[PDB]
């Protein structure tokens, strides 16, 4: 060609740093990234603890041939959320709030807040969000303190533990605006062995099986 | 008593200023973007010869 | 269409009406 | 950064060798690879050449196809062998690191050699003198020329500027046309057009004496130049 | 109460002086000068090799070596002359928003929702790029790194304040506070002796780096501010909020001098520089598209049509000969 | 000679295949138009899958393009006309059109398979590459596999009853034994390779497909419900636009089959299956060209990515 003899081999040099770029980029997209979310004092540092093992806090750990990278969100203190656009793309949501949410001091309006505020972002309402409840052990011994009249006067019906579970899902069922993207998976069980892992495993091959049914054109 | 005392006295020390107004300082950017147009390969697009692009 | 030979004149008539396949 | 070679001896007319050249302390595997041969007295001559992953391999038309060339990035080793040795194999091997992008220097560092003995078109780079006695501090312009003209496309002039010292290795002092090397005292310049190249020195030192070569890249093969040494 | 009174006294007083005093906006005065027409901007090169999210890029100091930050982790070194890829730098963190050129091409310092400005050298001994220092000591994410020498660079941060390094030592030698929001932007001056800062409380400063005195604010956007850089000869400087409007003020008129919105833009502006003259203001916006708004006349006057996503960072070169965007389509364009 | 009755067809059938080949001609161009132009003007679906689907609605166009009029002008003017080149070349391009159809429904079929079992970043950096060599391969040979129908064919002049006929057609003899070979097992080997391969391929894909996404084994595992019916319901769909296929090329190769074994000679018994076999191949190519159109239909009504491209597309 017209190229020195040097620019022959830069050309060679560009060329070996695409082929490295494009081999590492074939890693980079077959890997699951999660973005973690919470409220104030909801527990993000007892599901980080059950995955298989400042600013930003990257988890990355293997389940079943998955690489999942999950991204923290308690080392940040402004909520200003201009990082939020940062995380399109992102497989899925694990957003986490507890039961025991209106003992700090009211469940309604800042958690809420946040559920819309990640259903209302144009961004996010094309990715899954999972929901979660781990913990067994101060779900139940709260609900039967006093009538919630005092901070939930939403409902004023009989209140069991598996009846207030219930409500608060379908509430937030009622909470998400448009169901016809996006999809919500709670998550009712016991924070006692390896089951969160499984239900976002399978949640996100689930969403990862849709993504690829609408590339085909088949949903 | 000295929480907003260092912001008025920012605000103090933004009063002694050698005030430019703005048709004052209009004249610099207008100097500026006029005495190096001819330079900018952009506003005046440059020869093909001369084009590394 | 396809015939056997020209002796066959049903035969060439129907592949003037049939279709081209 | 340490290149160090190994395999010389004597050998007998019509055998095959083997040299081994192991790189310590750079980036083996992102370097291209250069083996160059000095006459005995007589001078410097490129031999072969092979590009990062094994990609480009270039050999001298003078022995092309009978050396050949072989690479391990994961071992950091570069083998040079040879076939079959006529009088002329006789010589001191050299091995070079040379990378290539936009303002990279393709031949700062050289490695020690090794001495090999046997029993008994192309661009012609011209030196004006071959012994010039000089006293330090005086500076000193050496010259020499090229058949066609460095200059390329780019702008880029390939000539490339070494010194050997008595009993020491080549080592780079300019790269392309006038751009000092790493670790190089500022002493040293150069200049020039087209095909007539000046090397100028001032403030010359007592270890600057040795052996001064020029040689174009710009093209393969690799010449060298006749060496111009200077005496004291 | 006696200092809230005190301070809202003196606010009102600097600025009914700043208006009695204030003769007419920029547009009143430039009006008479002619337009440039359409910059018409055609994609000379097209650069690819990132395969994630394009955050950050920044031209070198001889207008040909280009630095290029990416989601995937990576900062990816341009020959903008022959696409070749002179370095590719993996980065530790991925989640980057800012990172620059060194004036002397030796570094490179580059950062995000770690806290932590990364600086790798270029010009080693053993032909590959290490990391020289990682600068720390910010609470927040991070935007904004620009070298002022070779041991000495200032960045931004969401903790609503800016902070003067030494890289040599690593300890952070001055900290410049004030603001009330994140702070999303900072550009160097010319001189090299000031410097401006946007942040999210809708009001951008002007900043000493020698002895840190908060020496003047601005306001008069309405939401975040994301984007911010001076003018050529350093003194003035733009800002783009997400109000979608962009904003000249000026560094010693101490009010905003004009505004460059229109009626269609809807989304905010997330990228701004200028050309070498300070003639053409670029402006990398949300939806699409790069605007050219003429920095005198702020009229929409060229239009770069490329980019299937967010026009997310813009460079133009030293030499002002070509301009780079890179946006989330996992591209950049130059652009002359 | 004589049959004890002539050969004609009813002009109520000729009306009634008119008014049918018009609207699948109509319907065919207007969805496999508006499918290229929404495959072609996104950038977000353009990708393996969709260059596929884009590569099989092309060849259904340039199918149903190359086939309604010439059949339209054959039952309105029952003559060739035209010449012996183009009646050489039609066959050619609509064997090529055919195989290129099922041969993009074949790689459809094991890309959506592919999608289901290899999920796990099955779309990775994309890859337009390994689709751009499976696309050129299929339309090589379906090209290839077609050039005998661009050899094959001559004009043949004829006296019938005083009538005198011009037929384009394969003309019995022929030079080289393969092509005689050909020539005598035409629509055998039309039926074997147009029809079954495709059908086969297809269906065991699909059907390995469906039984991934339907692969539950751990009654209620997971509390997510719902679109395992979902689920269910494109499985549905995608054995329908099998049946459809199925069904709507059955009857061509059905009444070539009937022609190849009831037709008999120098008896007056043969005359009125040709008059039905008309109007059989008449029918069972309409509704060949209705499968072609079946598919941009199918992808309205399943995918609300594509309803929803569609919607923009017609009303604006």
């Amino acid at each position: 060609c017209t190229l020195s003899a040097e620019d022959k081999a830069a050309v060679e040099r560009s060329k070996m740093i695409d082929r490295n770029l494009r081999e590492d980029g074939e890693k980079a997209a077959r890997e699951v990234k999660l973005l973690l979310l919470g409220a104030g004092e909801s527990g993000k540092s007892t599901i980080v603890k059950q995955m298989k093992i400042t600013g930003i806090v990257e988890t990355h750990f293997t389940f079943k041939d998955l690489h999942f990278k999950m991204f923290d969100v308690g080392g940040q203190r402004s909520e200003r959320k201009k990082w939020i656009h940062c995380f399109e793309g992102v497989t899925a949501i694990i957003f986490c709030v507890a039961l025991s949410d209106y003992d700090l001091v009211n469940r309604m309006h800042e958690s809420m807040k946040l559920f819309d505020s990640i259903c209302n972002n144009k961004w996010f309402t094309d990715t899954s969000i999972i929901l979660f409840l781990n913990k067994k052990d101060l779900f139940e011994e709260k609900i039967k303190k006093s009538p919630l009249t005092i901070c939930y006067p939403e409902y004023a019906g009989s209140n069991t533990y598996e009846e207030a579970a219930a409500y608060i899902q379908c509430q937030f069922e009622d909470l998400n605006k448009r169901k016809d993207t996006k999809e919500i998976y709670t998550h009712f069980t016991c924070a006692t062995d390896t089951k969160n892992v499984q239900f976002v495993f399978d949640a996100v091959t689930d969403v990862i099986i849709k993504n690829n049914l609408k590339d085909c054109g088949l949903f | 008593i000295a929480q907003a005392r260092k912001l008025v006295e920012q605000l103090k020390m933004e009063a002694n200023i050698d005030r430019i107004k703005v048709s004052k300082a209009a004249a610099d950017l207008m100097a500026y973007c006029e005495a190096h147009a001819k330079e900018d390969p952009l506003l005046t697009p440059v020869p093909a010869s001369e084009n590394p692009f | 269409c396809s015939c056997s030979s020209l002796m066959d004149k049903e035969c060439v008539y129907f592949c003037h009406l049939d279709i081209i396949w | 950064v340490q290149l160090v070679e190994s395999g010389g001896g004597l050998v007998q007319p019509g055998g095959s060798r083997k040299l081994s050249c192991s790189a310590s302390g750079f980036a083996f595997s992102s370097f291209g690879m250069h083996w160059v041969r000095q006459a005995p007295e007589k001078g410097l001559e490129w031999v072969a050449y092979i590009s990062s992953g094994s990609g480009t391999i270039y050999y001298a038309d003078t022995v092309k196809g009978r050396f050949t060339i072989s690479r391990d990035d994961p071992k950091n080793t570069l083998f040079l062998q040879m076939t079959s040795l006529r009088s002329e194999d006789t010589a001191m091997y050299y091995c070079v690191r040379s990378i290539y992008y936009y303002g990279s220097s393709p031949f700062d560092f050289w490695g020690q050699g090794t001495t090999l003995t046997v029993s008994s078109s192309d661009i012609v780079m011209t030196q004006a003198t071959s012994s010039v006695p000089v006293t330090p501090g005086e500076s000193v312009s050496i010259s020499c020329r090229s058949s066609k003209s460095l200059l390329h496309s780019n702008g880029n002039t390939y000539l490339y500027w070494f010194l050997q010292r008595p009993g020491q290795s080549p080592q780079l002092l300019i790269y392309r046309m006038s751009n000092l090397a790493s670790g190089v005292p500022d002493r040293f310049s150069g200049s020039g057009s087209g095909t007539a190249f000046t090397l100028t020195i001032s403030r010359l030192e007592a270890e600057d004496v040795g052996v001064y070569y020029c040689m174009q890249h710009l093209e393969y093969p690799l010449t060298f130049g006749a060496g111009t040494k200077l005496e004291l | 109460d006696q200092l809230r009174q005190e301070a809202e006294q003196l606010k009102n007083q600097i600025r009914d002086a700043r208006k009695a005093c204030a003769d007419a906006t920029l547009s009143q005065i430039t009006n008479n000068i002619d337009p440039v027409g359409r910059i018409q901007m055609r994609t000379r090169r097209t650069l690819r090799g990132h395969l994630a999210k394009i955050y950050a890029m920044h031209w070198g100091t001889d207008s040909r070596l280009l630095v290029s930050a990416s989601q995937d982790g990576k900062l990816i070194i341009w020959d903008s002359y022959t696409t070749n890829k002179v370095h590719a730098i993996p980065l530790r963190s991925s989640w980057v928003m800012t990172c620059a050129y060194a004036p002397s091409g030796n570094y490179v310092a580059c950062g995000g929702l770690d806290n932590i400005c990364s600086i790798y050298n270029l010009k080693t001994r053993e032909g590959n790029v290490r990391v020289s220092r990682e600068l720390a000591g910010h609470t927040g994410y991070l935007s904004c790194c620009r070298f002022l020498d070779d041991n000495q660079i200032v960045t931004s941060s969401g903790d609503t304040t800016c902070a003067l390094w030494d890289i040599e030592t690593g300890q952070q030698t001055t900290t410049f506070t004030g603001h009330t929001g994140d702070v999303m932007s900072l550009s160097l001056a010319p001189d090299t002796r000031l410097f401006v800062s946007g942040a999210c409380d809708a009001s951008a400063k002007l900043w000493d780096v020698r002895e840190g005195m908060c020496r003047q604010t601005f306001t008069g956007h309405e939401s975040d501010i994301n984007a911010i850089c001076f003018f050529p000869n350093g003194n003035a400087f733009a800002t783009g909020s997400d109000d979608a409007t962009c904003r000249l003020f000026d560094l010693r008129a101490d009010q905003e001098l004009m505004t460059y919105s229109h009626d269609n833009i809807i989304c905010g502006i997330t990228s701004v520089s200028f050309s070498k003259s300070g003639r053409l203001l670029l402006a990398g916006y949300d939806d699409f598209n790069c605007n050219v708004w003429d920095a005198l006349k702020a009229d929409r006057a060229g239009v770069l049509a490329g980019h299937d996503n967010r026009v997310s960072c813009l460079g133009v070169t030293d030499d002002g000969m070509a301009v780079a965007t890179g946006s989330w389509d996992s591209f950049l364009k130059i652009w002359n | 000679p004589p049959c004890q009755g002539p050969i004609e067809i009813k002009e109520t059938f000729k009306y009634i295949n008119t008014v049918v080949s018009c609207l699948v001609f109509v319907l065919g161009i207007i969805g496999n138009s508006t499918l290229l132009r929404i495959i072609y003007k996104n950038k977000c679906m353009r990708n393996g899958p969709n260059i596929l689907i884009a590569s099989l609605a092309l060849g259904d166009l340039l199918h149903i393009v190359i086939d309604i009029p010439i059949n339209v002008y054959k039952l309105l003017a029952e003559d060739w006309p035209f010449g012996a080149e183009m009646c050489k070349l039609v066959p050619f391009i609509q064997k090529a059109s055919v195989g290129i159809t099922v041969l993009s429904l074949c790689a459809l079929s094991i890309d959506r398979y592919r999608a289901v079992a290899s999920w796990s970043r099955i779309k990775g950096i994309g890859v337009p590459k390994w689709t751009a060599v499976e696309i050129v391969l299929i339309w090589v040979v379906s090209v290839v596999l077609a050039v005998p129908e661009a050899i094959g064919f001559d004009i043949i002049t004829m006296d019938y009853k005083g009538s005198y006929l011009r037929i384009c057609l394969l003309h019995p003899v022929q030079k080289t034994a393969f092509m005689q070979f050909y020539k005598t097992a035409k629509d055998w080997w039309l039926f074997s390779f147009y029809f079954c391969l495709p059908l086969a391929i297809t269906a065991f894909f699909y059907t390995l497909m469906t039984c991934e996404m339907l692969r539950k084994k751990s009654g209620m595992q997971i509390a997510l419900n719902d679109h395992l019916k979902q689920r269910r319901e494109v499985a549905k769909t995608v054995f329908c636009l099998v049946l459809v296929f199925a069904l709507c090329w059955l009857p061509l190769h059905l009444s070539r089959i009937l022609k190849l074994t009831l037709y008999n000679q120098n008896d007056p018994n043969r005359c009125e299956l040709l008059s039905f076999l008309l109007v059989l191949d008449y029918i069972g190519i309409n509704m060949a060209s209705l499968n072609s159109c079946i598919n941009p239909i199918a992808l309205y009504l399943v995918s609300k990515r594509f309803k929803n491209c569609f919607k923009s597309c017609l009303c604006c």
